[PDB]
């Protein structure tokens, strides 16, 4: 009993997890549910942004279990490692399922590429709480903004737009995205589901205190 | 007029001097705020400046010109809180924006910190940092020094930590520093770790940024803050509960339950990363496996730490 | 008579437009999978590299 | 009504010509990506070496 507690307790990495999701929209694909997750292809600026997001990643078996279910089967599954935050991207073009994976994540990325506006109503999702809309422009400088689920805008401000050039948009994008993911995990935990606390450290500390309580 | 003329998406640079003039004199009526609201979308569509040969500088100067002075009030709080967004949008052009003028507008933001509010100002500061960090390089120290005096505002609670984090992820910017920078950073962060006052989101984010800066913090002069830190920690648990809130800082040897867990995790992380840095993943060299494969083992819980011991029986040799 | 003339001109414009949009249709349908195959092969080369 | 619809269909054929020439430009960029694909094929042969 305590032995298997040691197995499961050991599992949860001291490296905070971040399942994120990337989308793409086109002119015809604007305000579409069956045309947003259809195309396995985006724009040119979309692709260069994607390859600028993170560094190369492969889903081989020789690498350890540090990858999650998203990106287990089919394809570059771009990611970014750091001191405690692991970031799996779930590129909308790398599922060939995709609806089951992209919808499940709390926060997602949506590249506004058509030229029209955007709302959460594009995809029902699972818990796609907050969105981050990014649109190109004539020159390199391109616009960025974010949208709530009309429920947590008190937690995460929404009237935050900003201009950002090419070599700086991926970083600030992923940054605010991580902030949103933090907000979403804090919200879920605030619903008190007795689930994995976002601070994996305090999580496994609870694990150990639970072992203690189990013995005594 | 302003409404129609600000909608050009195919005759230019005339409207430019028009705007220059109408902002130059202060009409002292709502029309001021009206054109100020006409600005930000014109900055979203500040795209036809491919024609205008960098005369925006003057309006930018004009901007800072009308940033301060009674010649504006000839709504002033709203004046500032709306002109800050327009220069915010303006900051995009790191190139055409004059270098000395960029220094000037950085100083304008520095003075906009001490204000009715600077949330917009501080997030714009994060943006300009990621954009023209060369300019911020000089302002950074005194910037943080003044930031020491925002006094635990739940309003600006989020954007500050956001900015500190973002900055931290930009090492080459702060590639050089000294103790006082980090000390001030931690002093600013610490109060935001209240178990009751701020947000659980704010709490966890604060602990995250504390940890990650303390990581990004130099290996030398790393132990220094450690007591202060836990001081800053124990001074956040001042009156929430005091069962065993004792110092326990290893400088000697070298619900509120959630707050206790917070203190636990933070000081543990520090102990793990004080005196050096090391990834938290062990992977034994093949020799180790060969030696102790299937070895006789035993695991104990001295405290919140999990200790495990394994002993070889020469499996590979007898193999 | 003016009605007749305008109607005839509009019908000819319609024929022109329909044939042009069929041209557009076929070329877009080829372009899509063209670039698909191109990027597929190229990124596979990148992976192998 | 008839003359108005004639003007309508005129602008229709016009934007159709616009999209047609820009579509030819897009197919041009497509064959440019194909040339880059053959560049990646040169990379393929040095890679297999």
């Amino acid at each position: 009993s305590f032995e298997r507690s040691v197995q499961l307790l050991d599992q949860i990495p001291s490296y905070d997890t971040h399942k994120i999701a990337v989308l793409y929209v086109g002119e015809g694909q604007s305000n579409s549910e069956l045309a947003i997750l259809s195309n396995e292809h985006g724009s040119y600026r979309y692709t260069e942004f994607l390859t600028g997001l993170g560094r190369l990643i492969e889903l081989k078996d020789c690498q350890p279990d540090k990858v999650y279910l998203g990106g287990l089967d089919v394809q570059f599954t771009y990611c970014w490692h750091d001191d405690i935050m692991q970031a799996v991207f779930h590129i909308a073009t790398l599922m060939p399922d995709k609806k089951r994976h992209l919808g499940n994540d709390f926060v997602s990325i949506v590249y506004n590429d058509s030229g029209e506006d955007f709302k959460l109503g594009t995809i029902k999702g699972q818990f796609n709480f907050v969105h981050v809309i990014v649109t190109p422009l004539d020159y390199e400088c391109n616009l960025v903004s974010l949208q709530c689920r009309k429920d947590m805008e008190g937690l995460v401000d929404t009237s935050v737009a900003k201009i950002v050039s090419d070599r700086n948009l991926p970083f600030v994008a992923r940054q605010m995205a991580l902030h949103a993911n933090m907000a979403s995990q804090v919200h879920h935990s605030r619903s008190n589901p007795t689930d994995i606390y976002p601070s994996k450290w305090i999580a496994r500390l609870r694990h150990i205190k639970r072992l203690r309580q189990r013995i005594c | 007029a302003f409404d129609f003329l600000l909608l050009l998406r195919a005759p230019y640079s005339l409207l430019f001097r028009v705007l220059l003039q109408c902002l130059k004199q202060e009409s002292d009526w709502k029309v001021l705020k009206l054109v100020l609201g006409r600005l930000p979308e014109s900055l979203r569509y500040k795209v036809l400046i491919f024609t205008s040969p960098c005369s925006v500088d003057q309006l930018c100067s004009a901007l800072c010109s009308m940033l301060s002075g009674p010649k504006t009030l000839e709504s002033r709080t709203d004046l500032h809180l709306a002109v800050v967004p327009v220069l915010t949008a303006l900051i995009s052009y790191h190139n055409y924006l004059d270098k000395t003028k960029q220094r000037e507008m950085v100083y304008c933001l520095e003075q906009g910190l001490i204000h009715r509010c600077a949330s917009q100002c501080v997030v714009a500061l994060s943006i300009c940092s990621v954009e023209m960090p060369d300019i911020i390089i000089k302002a950074l120290p005194v910037l943080v020094v003044k930031l020491t005096h925002i006094s635990a505002t739940a309003s600006m609670a989020v954007p500050l930590l956001e900015f500190l984090s973002t900055l931290a992820r930009l090492p080459h910017l702060y590639r050089n520093f000294a103790a006082e920078q980090y000390a001030s950073v931690f002093a600013i962060s610490l109060p935001y770790t209240n178990p009751s006052k701020f947000n659980q989101y704010i709490v966890c984010l604060a602990h995250h940024v504390i940890a990650m800066w303390f990581i990004r913090c130099r290996l030398p002069f790393r132990k220094d803050f450690v007591p202060f830190i836990t001081k800053g920690l124990r001074s956040n648990v001042l009156l929430s509960f005091d069962d065993t809130p004792e110092k326990d800082s290893f400088r000697a040897r070298s619900l509120k339950n959630l707050h206790l867990e917070l203190t636990e995790t933070c000081l543990d992380m520090m102990a793990r990363y004080v005196f050096s840095n090391f990834t938290a993943v062990p992977k034994r060299s093949p020799v180790g496996e060969f030696l102790l494969a299937g070895g006789r083992t035993k695991t104990w819980l001295v405290g919140n730490k999990l200790v495990t011991v394994t002993t070889s029986v020469g499996t590979g040799t007898r193999s | 008579s003016q009605i007749r003339q305008l109607q005839h001109d509009r019908e000819e414009f319609y024929n022109q437009s329909q044939e042009l949009q069929t041209k557009l249709e076929d070329c877009r349908n080829m372009i899509a999978e063209l670039r698909i195959e191109l990027k597929k092969a190229n990124n596979k080369v990148c992976h192998t590299e």
